[PDB]
């Protein structure tokens, strides 16, 4: 009986393949008059068509890439797969849809890059003390998680400028606690110390040689060093292939975007890197604190994960900055730091606990679906993450994508990555709209009109022009 | 709608002088139309950033200005068995001008002060200063309020209250019709922020030079606190005048908090007396809501409105994502003695970083159609991020929500093109209200004149 | 502290002179000077502050100057109102301290005093006491001199002085010099004499009586 | 208007203590500082002291260490000055000051609270004639008041009648007790031809005594 393919009328076999994914076209000459060459492939073979004359295209899905996922992420010149598959083969004609799938693991033994951003104004005195032996007391908790550790420390006050420096008398700015009994290093923006390494007892003797200094105002710059210490890929150090945290401690609040203007300063943050060879923040009086988005924008793109381990007094307020900077973990630190280190651990289980898909370059004319597969085999529909994850687990995520239309250009390729992973999965589409009948046309052909018309895939099509 | 942006106007200053930071129209004693710019990083004489202010004549082809020339030299007073001491090195002379009547105000926001009694001293600190000048006549007057003669120790003694060692007076300014200036100090009670206001006449009557502290009685200043919620605060950032309360007797203050309550920002509409009327609290932290506000009716209904700009605020986009574009808020005031409720219109940028909203200026009737109409600031905005800003028309429901005139930045990348903004002002005569624009990355100030709707 | 050295103490002039009056410091004090004036029996005006700012309602014939630890103040036209005393101060340096004094008075032309002496009342000497009055009415300059003299031989011990302030009609001064004794010491001796010394003579005025004789 | 009313004049005993008052008017007390200076004929002007009302913190000359204690109430607007050990050297008249508008200076001054310091007794004047001795056209009288405490005394001739052409010179204390004398001045016609009375007035002792002028 007749169907969408030939009551649709069509005049040639792209138009045929246009109509629904079902539709097949007969480019063979003996075919009857009356007979439509727009049908079922079914039907076409039903009516004596040559089965090598049927234009009939299927989207499918096949693998390109298929590693398996790794069970240890220790070794390795980073060999470890994350994701499964890593590169497939789409095809799709128009107005179809295909289905392929993603699994996701959270790799056991992963190296994982650790750098203290510390503040060091007065109030802080007694939390340098209690972690003199932090480094080594780390690495031993540490170890039982991962076989590559390496751990860095730097230190920020505020912008010595004033009014947050005190600039009378001439002693105070070599000592800015000479009003006191007591002495204190001159205020510094923000300084780098100790570059990402594995030797862990570099970071107890570097800790050991610091000391506070001492500002006018509660708010500190230590949004100042968090940009630094993020941008600065190379001084701080972190590894292409690991996991980076960068642990934000402090006891009060942080200065943010354009309060810089009450030191005179309105150059807005540029997010680049400016630590030189002194290893510190030399634009610190020339520019100003960076802005919440600005500082989101460098976390992403350099895969850090931001921990703010905070006194309870401020607790609720990095809570709220957390919430407005995605992936940032908030912990609660004591009025000493004699905690940092359960809370360090306790942010790294919390990290690797989630799985989020992320898409990449998709075409304007594709939509995408996604299923979470988590925890024992449970499917949960409209979902593109996971969360309650331990190390070790692995989630799946079935896909379909959706072509509207046919697009111009018939080959592009998107990708599919989870949140702060090192692997992704590449999708090549390419988009059969078109027959092989027409790569063998016959322009100005003589069973057409007199040469007035083409001849492809056995019909007669008006040329150029016309 | 109707501003021209075909044949500007451009007045320049020195190079890195950022003039342009600060800008205002001044009509002198006979209602000829000049422009007062601030330029907070002019050289002064030991060849150092001391700030400057010019008086520019209103020309057609613009160029240079000729300098509004102010006292420069640090001050020393030995009396009372104390020693006084004025710094005016970096103090940003013209961060904020204002003009009123035939008089010019501008300020110094960074201006340090001390006082040394024996080993003993106040700390050098930034109490800030204005400079206030009637350009025909000649006469000066300063007026700095929050300079002290109380030692360190005593601060410390009483948990700093009433500490007005930092409060940059002058940051922002405002002066009522009556002739009373009211300056923004941010840095008051200890970054608390405070409000300074004084009548202009006795400004100039009580001023003698170097007398450095000197009583003006009928000044009034804001209230310290110990309220948690306004520590940090920067009470006073931006400041501004209306009618509010129904009487016309009484103005009241519009001020800005843009870090109110741990960064979420607030807007206070205050009496004479610091009295808070209404307060408006800030929709999403470090947005800095607050950084700028304008008062102008814009409904034609007679009553004052109010608008804030938030620059930094995050709108939400798709993917559970925040991008940073700005937004301006609109209130409506009701009829009669009622509250201000929520905003009336949201306006919200669309460049990214673009700070949409870092300046509210209003324009007048630009198109003179009955109903008063604003310009926004974008000074990072625009497809190329060089600055924009946008002319919003007022209408009998407020403002309408897309901007009928959008001005590019002449300016190459950098200039902060709109970081200022005047308006409501005929500088040529020819019964449109124009708009003047400053670029202080590019040293320089643009005019726009408003003419008859195409 | 800091010593304030006011001149002149007085000075006799007329209305519509051009007078000036210094104030001399022990030290430097920068122009932190203020001046004060002080009408007859009345309280204190300011004039000066900071060296050269008039004081508001001041009229602008009142003019200070100076600097370092030199100062001075100068009344263009004086006024009959502008007669009276004149103190500098300083407030460089705690404590503040003031300078001597000046006093504007009226000049006029040289008068010799009235005088005339007084033995004791018939009251008095039934009571026990004894006083001799001698009056000088009436003189300008005001500088003066009293000398009593007892039996021709002067007497130091016992004597009450007394001045009047400028007159406001004639512009003389006057006074009152009172010699006390006791009853019986009154009646040791007869002559009493009471001598005055003046610019305007150079021979003393002399008036004098006679106990019991009369 | 800016105006500082101060106590009236104080008598007061060697040892006691007293408490001078100085209320702002037409003005807050809080706004400035509160000076205080001492005055007398002989040692002229000096300074005793400062407050600042808004906190209560002073400054004292060291001659004053001791007796002088400066204080100020801002509920009645007024700061105070307190002498104790009170001595005939502290006789003297006390202004309260403030300044205009610098800082430090000495502009407004109050109109001055008298003090005099002594044990002496309220007593009664003695009255007695001055008649010239047994010439000219013009004849001069006068009249001794002696003896009395405290000041004033009022002093007329002929009740008021006889007002020109006199002398009352000021009253001079005399080892506790003042002293006071009046001269006047008529025609040789005028006396003893017409009467001339000294009429003396003591109001502390509440005592009006006249003296009929009789020549010898
Ligand atoms: C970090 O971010 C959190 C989340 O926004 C902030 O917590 C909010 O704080 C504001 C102000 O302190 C709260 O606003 C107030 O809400 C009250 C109603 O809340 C009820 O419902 C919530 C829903 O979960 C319950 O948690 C809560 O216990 C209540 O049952 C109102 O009563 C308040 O109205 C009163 O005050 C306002 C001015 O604040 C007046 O205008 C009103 O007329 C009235 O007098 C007010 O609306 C908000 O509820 C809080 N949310 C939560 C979830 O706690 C933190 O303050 C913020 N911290 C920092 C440091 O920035
Ligand atoms: N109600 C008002 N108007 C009002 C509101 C707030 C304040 C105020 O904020 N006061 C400071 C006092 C103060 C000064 C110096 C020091 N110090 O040097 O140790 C420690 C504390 C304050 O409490 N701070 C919080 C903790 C702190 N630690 N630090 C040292 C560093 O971080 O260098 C600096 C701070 C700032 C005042 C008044
Ligand atoms: C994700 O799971 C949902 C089910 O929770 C799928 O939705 C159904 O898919 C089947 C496929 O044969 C359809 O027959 C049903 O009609 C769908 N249910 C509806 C539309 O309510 C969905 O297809 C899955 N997607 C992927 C990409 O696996
Ligand atoms: C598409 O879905 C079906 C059923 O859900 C599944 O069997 C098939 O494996 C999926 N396609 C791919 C390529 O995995
Ligand atoms: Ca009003
Ligand atoms: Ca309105
Ligand atoms: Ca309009
Ligand atoms: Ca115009
Ligand atoms: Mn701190
Ligand atoms: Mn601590
Ligand atoms: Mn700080």
């Amino acid at each position: 009986g007749p169907n969408i393919c030939t009551t649709r009328g069509v005049s040639s076999c792209q138009q045929c393949l246009a109509v629904s994914p079902m539709c097949a076209w007969c480019s063979d000459e003996a075919l009857p008059l009356g007979s439509p060459r727009c049908d079922l492939k079914e039907n076409l073979l039903k009516d004596n068509c040559a089965p090598e004359s049927i234009e009939f295209p299927v989207s499918e899905a096949r693998v390109l890439e298929d590693r398996p996922l790794s069970d240890k992420g220790s070794g390795d010149s980073s060999q470890v797969t994350q994701v499964s598959p890593q590169r497939i083969a789409l095809r799709l004609r128009p107005d179809d849809s295909k289905n392929f799938s993603i699994q996701v693991r959270q790799v056991e033994d992963y190296p994982v890059d650790i750098y203290y951003l510390m503040d060091l104004s007065y109030s802080m005195k007694d939390d340098l003390w209690s972690i003199q032996n932090l480094g080594t007391k780390l690495a031993t908790q540490m170890r039982k998680l991962t076989s590559n550790l390496r751990i860095g420390f730097g230190a920020f006050v505020d912008k010595p400028v004033s009014p947050y420096m005190y600039i009378s008398p001439p002693e105070a700015l070599e000592n800015p606690c000479y009003d006191m009994k007591t002495t204190c290093l001159p205020m510094f923006g923000y300084k780098h110390v100790l570059t990402l390494t594995d030797q862990v007892t570099r970071f107890n003797e570097e800790v050991k040689k610091q000391s506070v200094s001492r500002n006018r105002d509660a708010p500190e710059g230590g949004f100042d060093a968090i940009m630094q210490a993020t941008v600065c890929d190379e001084k701080i150090g972190w590894r292409n292939d690991a996991s980076h945290l960068l642990v934000f401690t402090t006891d009060a609040k942080t200065h943010i975007a354009l309060d810089g203007r009450l030191a005179g300063i309105v150059q807005p943050n540029d997010g680049q890197c400016h630590v030189g060879s002194d290893n510190h923040y030399s634009a610190s009086t020339t520019m100003d604190y960076p802005s919440l988005g600005l500082m989101t924008e460098k976390l992403s793109q350099k895969n850090i994960n931001l921990i703010f381990a905070v006194t309870e007094n401020v607790v609720n307020l990095y809570q709220n900055y957390s919430e407005l900077i995605p992936g940032t973990t908030v912990g609660v630190l004591s009025m000493d730091s004699s905690n940092v280190l359960q809370l360090i651990v306790d942010a790294y289980g919390k990290i690797r606990s989630k799985v989020e898909l992320e898409v990449r370059d998709l075409p304007e004319e594709l939509s995408l679906s996604f299923n979470a597969t988590c925890l024992n085999n449970e499917v949960i529909p409209g979902l593109k993450s996971c969360m309650g994850l331990k190390i070790g687990d692995t989630v799946s995520f079935s896909i379909e994508a959706k072509v509207r239309g046919c697009p111009q250009e018939k080959e592009k390729s998107f990708t599919i990555k989870p949140v702060g992973f090192k692997d992704s999965l590449i999708v090549q589409v390419t988009f059969d709209c078109d027959c092989a009948c027409q790569a063998q046309a016959e322009p100005n052909s003589h069973r057409c009109n007199n040469g007035n018309g083409t001849f492809e895939c056995g019909v007669c099509r008006c040329g150029p022009g016309w | 709608l109707n501003l021209d942006p075909v044949q500007l106007t451009f007045y320049a200053g020195p190079n890195g002088s950022q003039f342009g930071f600060s800008l205002d129209f001044h009509k002198d004693s006979h209602g000829r139309v000049a422009i007062v710019v601030g330029a907070p990083r002019t050289l002064g004489p030991s060849q150092e950033e001391t700030g400057g202010v010019f008086l520019c004549p209103w020309r057609a082809e613009g160029g240079q200005c000729p300098s509004l020339l102010f006292d420069l030299r640090d001050e020393t007073r030995n009396v009372g068995s104390q020693t006084l001491q004025t710094f005016k090195a970096r103090q940003g002379l013209g961060a904020s001008v204002v003009s009123w009547s035939d008089v010019i105000v501008a300020c110094a926001p960074w201006q340090h002060w001390n006082v040394l009694e024996k080993t003993e001293e106040a700390e050098k600190t930034p109490v800030g200063s204005c400079f206030l000048a009637q350009p025909e006549s000649g006469r000066r007057a300063e007026y700095s309020p929050c300079r002290g003669n109380t030692l360190s120790r005593i601060y410390v003694e009483n948990d700093f209250s009433w500490d007005k060692r930092y409060c940059e007076a002058g940051f922002s300014s405002v002066v009522t019709q009556a002739g009373e200036l009211v300056l923004g100090a941010p840095g008051g009670y200890y970054f608390l922020g405070l409000l300074a206001q004084a009548p202009v006449a006795d400004i100039f009557s009580s001023y003698r030079p170097g007398i450095l502290l000197w009583h003006v009685s009928s000044q009034s200043l804001s209230f310290d606190s110990s309220n948690p919620e306004y520590f940090d605060g920067y009470w006073g950032y931006s400041v501004a005048v209306g009618e509010f309360d129904g009487d016309l007797n009484t103005t009241e203050y519009v001020v800005g908090a843009p870090t109110w309550s741990w960064t979420l920002g607030a807007v206070e509409i205050l009496d004479s007396y610091y009295q808070r009327l209404h307060r408006l609290r800030g929709e999403q932290m470090a947005s800095y809501f607050g950084h700028s506000v304008a008062v102008t009716d814009v409904n034609g209904d007679g009553r004052h409105d109010l608008l804030v700009g938030a620059p930094l605020y995050m709108e939400s986009r798709a993917d559970r994502k925040l991008a940073e574009v700005g937004r301006v808020y609109l209130f409506l005031q009701p009829r009669g003695p009622h509250a201000l409720g929520a905003p009336s219109l949201l306006l919200t940028g669309t460049q990214l970083y673009g700070r949409f909203g870092s300046a509210i200026a209003p324009l007048g009737d630009l198109d003179r159609d009955g109903y008063n109409d604003i310009a926004v600031a974008a000074p990072y905005g625009g497809p190329s991020g060089r600055g924009q800003v946008l002319v919003f028309l007022g209408q009998s429901e407020g403002l309408r929500s897309r901007p009928s005139q959008v001005l590019d930045s002449p300016f190459p990348t950098g200039s902060a093109f709109g970081f200022s903004l005047r308006g409501a002002v005929d500088i040529d005569d020819n019964g449109y209200p124009d708009l003047i624009v400053g670029a202080y990355g590019a040293n320089q100030v643009a005019v726009y004149r408003a003419q008859p709707v195409v | 502290d800091i010593l304030m050295t006011q001149s002149p103490s007085s000075m006799s002039v007329s209305l519509g002179d051009t007078v000036s009056i210094t104030c001399h410091a022990s030290q430097g004090i920068s122009s932190n000077i203020g001046w004060l004036q002080q009408k007859p029996g009345k309280s204190f005006m300011g004039l000066i502050y900071y060296g050269t700012n008039l004081v508001d309602g001041v009229p602008s014939r009142f003019s200070g100057s100076g600097s370092g630890a030199d100062y001075s103040l100068t009344i263009s036209s004086l006024d009959s109102e502008d007669f009276a005393d004149y103190y500098c101060v300083q407030y460089a340096q705690l404590p503040y301290t003031f300078g001597g004094g000046t006093k504007l008075e009226i000049k006029r032309a040289d008068a010799a005093p009235t005088v005339s002496i007084f033995p004791p009342s018939s009251e008095q000497l039934t009571s026990g006491g004894a006083s001799v009055v001698c009056f000088l009415n009436n003189f300008y300059p005001k500088d003066i001199n009293v000398k009593w003299k007892i039996d021709g031989s002067e007497r130091q011990n016992g004597v009450l002085n007394s001045w009047t302030d400028q007159d406001s009609k004639d512009s003389t001064y006057s006074m009152s010099s009172t010699l006390t004794l006791t009853k019986d010491e009154y009646e040791r001796h007869n002559s009493y004499t009471c001598e005055a010394t003046h610019k305007t003579s150079t021979s003393p005025i002399v008036k004098s009586f006679n106990r019991n004789e009369c | 208007e800016v105006q500082l009313q101060q106590s009236g004049a104080e008598l007061v005993k060697p040892g006691a203590s007293v408490k001078l008052s100085c209320t702002a008017s037409g003005f807050n007390i809080k706004d400035t500082y509160v000076h205080w200076v001492k005055q007398r004929p002989e040692q002229g002007l000096e300074w005793i002291g400062r407050i600042d009302p808004a906190n209560g913190y002073t400054k004292y000359d060291p001659k004053f260490q001791g007796k002088a204690t400066i204080t100020a109430d801002t509920s009645s607007n007024t700061a105070y000055l307190q002498l104790s050990s009170l001595t005939s050297e502290d006789t003297a008249v006390y202004y309260c000051v403030r300044p205009l508008y610098d800082y430090y200076a000495m502009d407004y001054w109050g109109q001055g609270t008298s003090v005099t310091v002594s044990s002496a007794k309220t007593t009664a004047p003695s009255v007695y004639p001055l008649a010239p001795v047994c010439t000219g056209s013009s004849v001069t009288l006068g009249c001794l008041v002696k003896g009395y405490f405290p000041e004033p005394v009022t002093l007329t001739w002929n009740s008021g009648s006889l007002s020109s052409g006199v002398h009352t010179f000021p009253a001079v204390l005399q080892s506790d007790l003042y002293t006071l004398s009046s001269s006047v001045t008529v025609t040789s016609s005028t006396w003893p031809s017409q009467s001339i009375t000294c009429n003396v007035a003591h109001p502390a002792s509440s005592t009006k005594v006249d003296k009929k002028i009789e020549p010898r």
